[PDB]
Parts: structure tokens; sequence; C-alpha cells
């Protein structure tokens, strides 16, 4: 998880995360998706794009970025302070 | 007075294993199965 062990390992990415906020993820399946997405923007550098959209029959960005912001210290905090927030309920739709 | 008392509960078994094979959804999820068996209630209170 090191910087320089995840720069060396692997050219930079363009990251979408996508959660599936639907009501049959509710309870502790959601706490584990929470520390999950947040786990993982730990892994990327400043060269990598991220963002973090959320479908529950209606798929949506999660913040106020609408598009791929440049992952470095206060994009990545900005996206992990907004996915803590979500909240499951709704009909699953993996189309849209 | 013909075998009426075997048809209406023939149903009553089947509407019963209707409501075995529904499979409650966290907080208004729903899967194909359930939405299927929201139409057949419709048949078996009809039937009724
Ligand atoms: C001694 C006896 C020990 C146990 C007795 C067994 C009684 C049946 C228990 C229910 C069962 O085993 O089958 C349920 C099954 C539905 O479950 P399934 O679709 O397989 O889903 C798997 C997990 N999601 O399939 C069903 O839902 C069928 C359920 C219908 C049974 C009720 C019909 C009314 C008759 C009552 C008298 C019996």
């Amino acid at each position: 998880r090191r910087p320089w062990y995840i720069q060396g390992a692997a050219s930079p990415k363009d990251m979408l995360i996508l959660v599936d906020v639907s009501g049959s993820v509710s309870g502790l399946t959601l706490k584990l998706i929470r520390t999950s997405v947040s786990e993982m923007l730990e892994t990327l550098s400043d060269d990598d794009f991220v963002n973090v959209a959320s479908f529950n029959s209606n798929a949506q960005d999660v913040s106020c970025f609408q598009h791929l912001v440049q992952a470095n210290v206060r994009n990545k905090k900005v996206l992990k302070d907004a996915v803590n927030n979500i909240t499951a309920k709704g009909i699953t739709d993996y189309k849209k | 007075w013909k075998p009426f008392e075997t048809i209406i509960l023939l149903t009553i078994f089947a509407n019963c294993v209707a409501l075995a094979v529904y499979l409650p959804m966290p907080e208004d999820d729903n899967n194909s199965l359930n939405l299927g068996l929201e139409k057949l209630e419709y048949f078996f209170l009809t039937v009724f």
C-alpha cells in the first residue's frame, strides 16, 4: 500500500467506483462498503483519476463533482466524507 | 356437490406455497420473483 510500491506496480488509472446503495445492501454490508471505498481511495496517487457514483434504480454521482477528478489529498478527502453519508433505499438496477 | 372440496383446497395449498417462496428484502427492495408473486396474488384473489 505504500506510494512507491503502488506507483511502481501499475500505470496510472481512471477508476470509477460504483456503489450499489439499493435497499438490499442495508445494514452490515453498507457499513462494510463505506470502509471498503475509503480504503480503496487510499490506494490512489496524484496521477490517478477517480469518481464515486452510486446507483439504486437511478444512477447519480455521490458528491459535487459530476466527472473525474484528480485524486489528490483534498479531492480524496471530499469523496471520503461524501461516501460516509449514503443510505440504502430502493430497487436495484444495474443497467442505469 | 361435485368434487369442489378438492379444487379450492388445491388452490389454497398452491396459494400457501406462493407465500413461502416470497423473499422479503430490507426497506423496499425487490427481485423478479416477488414481482411475479404480486401478479399471481390477483389470480388467487379472483379465484377465491
